[PDB]
RNA sequence: AUUACUUUGAAUAAAAUAAGGUGUUUAAAGCAAAACAUUAUGUUAAUGAAUAUUCAAGCAUGGGACAAUGC
RNA sequence: AAACUGCGGACGGCUCAUUAUAACAGUAAUAGUUUCUUUGGUUACAAGGAUAGCUUUGUGAAUGAUAAAGAUAAUACUUGAGACAAUUCAUUCAAGUGAGUUAGGAUGCCACGACAAUUGUAGACAAGUAACCAAUGAGAAUUUCUGAUCUAUCAAUCAGUUGGUAGUAUCGAGGACUACCAAGAUUAUAACGGAUAACGAGGAAUUGGGGUUCGACAUCGGAGAGGGAGCUUUACAGAUGGCUACCACUUCUAAGGAAGGCAGCAGGCGCGUAAAUUACCCACUUUCGAAUUGAAGAGGUAGUGACGACACAU
């Protein structure tokens, strides 16, 4: 959704998830006025080891 | 201050990094090395903003220290390595070989390259001096002290360097029939042809550079960087082809 | 310590200078070490940036050189007979650059004027008039 | 001195003639910190030691009530008006009173 | 030539002793008096080891009462934004004058050039001089 | 040496015999410079032991365990003095890391160090010799 | 022969000012994002205002009428 | 773990007392100096002592307190080889640069003299070290030119003061300092002195134009840590969240003695017209470190907040 960036070095994909209403990162979400559409960034780390190590 | 500084405030950072004024208090100070403070782009800014691989500095140190960057032929593991002029940058993992050239917007640009053309990189001689024991040598714009050079490699020429070998492939003199890229002020990031160099004994040497479209703009001899011979470019120029639109 | 700034001097117009800041190590001075005549004694002063200055306190020998014969030979200095600046240097036999010293020409077998900085380099080197 | 090179006199004339300004000179010479009972303060805190009744000027008849106030910074004595009608009753002695100029600038 | 406590010798002295005279840079012809002359000066721009760096000025020679050193008065105009008019100003500069210019006197226009600090105030060195009129007192260097 | 009635080291150098209020520092051994160049001028005690010296603990003395009231080789030129001849100690035998007998991990110190170093230095000499040799075309044709 | 005057530049930290773009629900703001591929692909190697300046000096250059300094 | 060793606390953070051509701004020089980190390059199958943590015995009320003895390591401290470089002096040959008896070479003695006698079994290849050239340096530090508010109830000022020679000291020029010689230097184009409720600039308020007032405070430069002075360490400090003394204060005390420097972040007294929480977290920005992992009252989050600014109820 929106723009997707393939990151091999960090073994992840950076995709901007648009909502038109243990291996994933859900953060950076801000809706519109009065609810409705909401946007955000979706990060997928495939391997659980990545989430086990590639997290601040 | 009683000694050298270590921090860099955000607003004192060079303008051509385009750092948001409300991003944060400090800016990544580029460590010393081949390129100056204001002539270089720190390796952190190349990956966080230009390529957007890493969102914050947490994920930049997780990359550069992972032996996943090859500045020129060698491999660098410094988060704030000074990445300056057309010194090539390569990432074997993603299989991409960029290069840091200028452009007309006074900004460092990442021109994509192929694997073959990434094996070499152009350097500009800064000075030539005679060492002790009559061992002459030359200094490039990258701070490289190359060993026994060609006798005709004078002060302000341009040489061709090889990453794998380290030898000198081809050398271009400084005359009135060569293509030059600009690293200076107003004329920064512009390609053109040297047509006239008027000499003032006192302070500076002024060079008139004629553009491809017939536009003529002058500059200081320091900012001139010969890129080829006979209206030919040895490297792939950026997207705008070094042309300026009035 | 002794200072070498100009903040303590009068202006070119004779007007006094009004201070703004205290002393600083950049303009630091140091006591002279008048290298008299005697037994060998030098001291290694740790100057700025870590560099080391050999401070000759007393010396007896120097490597004098002859220009005409292109020969430099060690010799024992006898007596300081002339100083172009201070005649009190002659009385105390203090060794500074340009001091006229008489020496015995025992290795010359084969009058002097010093041409080195004993208080900086750490030894006496001169030539023959 | 209207000449092209006559900027030295044109400037010295203005420096001297500005001291005749009754108002500009007041805010520049050093008496606001000595002669003025307030200083540069907007207000002042003082102590009451006498209640005064000032007879009005010629075209009026009456008694404008007032007080004698000694400040805490200078220690000088100043006569202070009582703002509103019947406000002398609410005033006392040895109590803090805030003193803030009048309509006219001192 | 040798009228002092120490022996007066050039900074660059050699045998053939020779007379040493380099030449300063951007088109200043070395005077004749410094070629055949026998004077000794460690601060002369021609016969010594004092360069001539960036700044170069000019002025009128005013005082010639100090040894091998003179005072140069520069007159210029200063612009005041409020009145859109200029005003006369002056700044005295103490400059060294080598004995190569024997005929230099007070009141002669002189071109001076920068060098390394040679004294508390002396930082410039005389390069060339053009003579002017007389004022009843010919004061030479 | 010994302490004082107030528990104070008899500053040796200071050959006195009394709490010596003096530049106290590591030099004296009676103070540890807290910070850089931190000489805490402090009282101590005069070397000379005497009247009010409690503990005595070594004036001319020896163990005498005070009196008050008034492991082995682990290098190997020194392990020799006394591999198989090292003094071990006690199920988790933990003899120390031997050093300088040849330092029996001399296989590493020969794999690295001299042979891994001299090989490169002797290598670097040839290019140093050869590169100067191809500078005989420096002035042969240019001049 | 110099200076002054005037015209072009060279060089010249950012923030700030004026300002170019951009629907933070508008605005102050921020330099972000999105028309769009109805989107992983490409527009895209996306935008970063030329961002203009900025007085008094300093460098170079085109011009010599009005001015200044001696021969 | 702890301790030795290495690196750092000379950055950051706070404040505006000093300061009137001083500082600061643009500009130019360093052919008159220059480190640290970082980058390019060049140059005996192994020796010697002692030392902490460790053990034991102790004292003093006590500080981040200190005593003896018994040992044990180094990439701590030394000797030593695998075989030049750089420093001084005297003499000499000599090509870039506007310009150099200049880079550089040659001759002769003097001082210094190495590429750890080093480290992973696993991430032969790393790693590390000693000097010397060049970069980083547009950097730092000195210096050139121009530019500052009011005052003449401030008109003459200066004696290391102005210049010269020799030396001294410094990283380095230089009256910076010393010896000798000369009498010079500034001033009505305002020198010298006095005032500032004076840190300088980018900038702010208001303006038809011209201007007037303001700027401690985002950012840059300067200075300071209660007042002077004097120093140690190291590449950089005349350091003060380093030391010594004096002046002036504050704290603990077993009365013998001992430490301390909030113009750091919260907080308290005082002062005044006048100004916030004794909170949480290094996740954003960035820095420090033996380095992807620790720390950061920098930074972020939260609380107070009719200083102000924007949209918007009844």
């Amino acid at each position: 959704t929106r723009n997707l960036i393939v990151n091999p070095l960090l073994c992840r994909k950076q995709v901007v998830v648009d909502i038109y209403h243990q291996t994933i990162v859900l953060n950076g979400f801000v809706t519109k006025y009065g609810g409705g559409k909401t946007s955000g960034f979706a990060l997928i780390y495939d391997t659980l080891s990545a989430l086990k190590k590639f997290v601040p | 201050a009683r000694g050298p500084r270590h921090h860099l405030k955000r607003l004192n950072a060079p303008h051509h990094w385009m750092l948001s004024k409300l991003g944060g208090t400090f800016a990544p100070k580029p460590s010393h090395g081949p390129h100056g403070m204001k002539e270089c782009l720190p390796l952190i800014l190349i990956l966080r903003n230009r390529l957007n691989y890493a969102l914050n500095g947490r994920e930049v140190t997780m990359i550069v220290k992972n032996r996943t960057i090859k500045i020129d032929g060698k491999i660098r593991t410094d988060t704030r390595y000074p990445v300056g002029f057309m010194d090539v940058l390569s990432i074997p993992r993603t299989k991409e070989n960029f290069r840091l050239m200028y452009n007309t917007k006074r900004r460092f640009c990442l021109v994509p390259l192929t694997a073959e053309q990434a094996k070499f990189k152009l350097c500009k001689i800064e000075k030539r001096v005679l060492g002790t024991g009559a061992i002459p040598y030359i200094v490039t714009h990258d701070g490289r002290t190359i060993r026994y050079p060609h006798p005709e490699l004078q002060a302000n020429d341009t040489i061709k360097l090889n990453l794998e070998t380290g030898k000198i492939v081809d050398f271009v003199k400084f005359d009135i029939g060569n293509t030059a890229m600009m690293i200076g002020g107003n004329g920064m990031g512009r390609v053109g042809v040297i047509v006239k160099r008027e000499v003032h004994p006192g302070s500076f040497e002024i060079v008139h550079i004629k553009d491809a479209k017939g536009n003529t703009f002058t500059t200081r001899l320091n900012n001139v960087f010969v890129i080829g011979k006979g209206t030919e470019t040895l490297v792939n120029l950026p997207l705008d082809k070094g042309i300026k639109k009035p | 310590g002794i200072t070498r700034d100009s903040r303590h001097k009068r202006r070119a117009t004779g007007g006094k200078k009004n201070s703004m800041q205290k002393k600083k190590k950049n303009t630091m001075g140091r006591q002279p070490a008048n290298t008299r005549l005697g037994a060998i004694r030098v001291h290694d002063v740790r100057c700025r940036y870590g560099i080391i200055k050999r401070r000759a306190l007393r010396l007896e020998n120097g490597n004098f050189s002859w220009a005409s014969q292109s020969i430099t030979k060690g010799t024992k200095i006898l007596n300081v007979v002339y100083n172009a600046s201070d005649n009190d240097f002659v009385r105390t036999n203090t060794l500074v650059k340009g001091a006229i010293i008489e020496i015995d020409p025992a290795p010359f077998l084969w009058l002097a004027c010093i041409s080195s900085r004993p208080g900086q380099t750490g030894s006496v080197e001169g030539y023959i008039l | 001195a209207r000449g092209l090179h006559a900027a030295r006199k044109m400037l010295a004339q203005r420096r001297a003639n500005k001291w005749a300004d009754k108002e500009w000179k007041k805010g520049k010479l050093v008496t606001r910190y000595k002669c003025n009972p307030l200083g540069t303060a907007s207000h002042a805190k003082g102590l009451v030691q006498e209640k005064l009744g000032i007879e009005t000027k010629q075209p009026n008849s009456g008694i404008r009530k007032c007080v004698r106030v000694r400040l805490l910074k200078n220690g000088k004595k100043i006569t202070a008006f009582v703002p509103r009608d019947g406000s002398l009753n609410y005033v006392n002695e040895n109590d803090e009173v805030l003193i803030s100029g009048f309509g006219r600038r001192g | 030539e040798q009228t002092e406590r120490a022996y007066q010798k050039q900074v660059f002295h050699h045998h053939s002793v020779k007379r040493y005279h380099k030449q300063i840079g951007m088109g200043f012809v070395t005077p004749a008096e410094a070629i055949k002359g026998t004077y000794i000066d460690k601060k002369c721009p021609f016969t010594s080891d004092v360069s001539i760096r960036g700044r170069t000025l000019s002025g009128i020679v005013k005082s010639c009462h100090m040894k091998r050193t003179i005072i140069v008065r520069r007159d210029y105009f200063h612009y005041v934004s409020k009145y859109q008019r200029y005003e006369k100003r002056h700044k005295n500069i103490a400059v060294h004058c080598s004995p190569a210019f024997r005929q230099l006197k007070e009141g002669d226009h002189v071109v001076i050039g920068q060098c390394r600090p040679l004294s508390k105030t002396v930082r410039f060195n005389v390069l060339k001089f053009t003579s002017r009129g007389t004022g009843d007192k010919k004061q030479f260097a | 040496g010994g302490c004082d009635k107030d528990g104070f080291p008899m500053m040796t150098g200071v050959a006195t015999n009394n709490r010596v209020r003096l530049l106290l520092d590591g030099r004296n051994g009676c103070y540890k410079p807290l910070r850089n160049g931190e000489r805490r001028r402090k009282t101590v005690r005069g070397a000379i032991v005497a009247g009010d010296i409690s503990v005595l603990n070594t004036i001319v003395v020896k163990k005498g365990e005070g009196e008050i009231e008034g492991a082995g080789p682990k290098r190997a030129s020194h392990i020799r003095k006394l591999k198989k001849f090292v003094i071990r100690r006690e199920k988790r035998s933990k003899a120390p890391k031997i050093q300088r007998l040849v330092t029996p991990r001399r296989l590493q110190h020969k794999a690295q160090k001299l042979e891994a170093k001299k090989l490169h230095k002797i290598a670097m000499l040839k290019e140093a010799k050869r590169y100067a040799a191809i500078l005989n075309r420096y002035k042969v044709l240019k001049a």
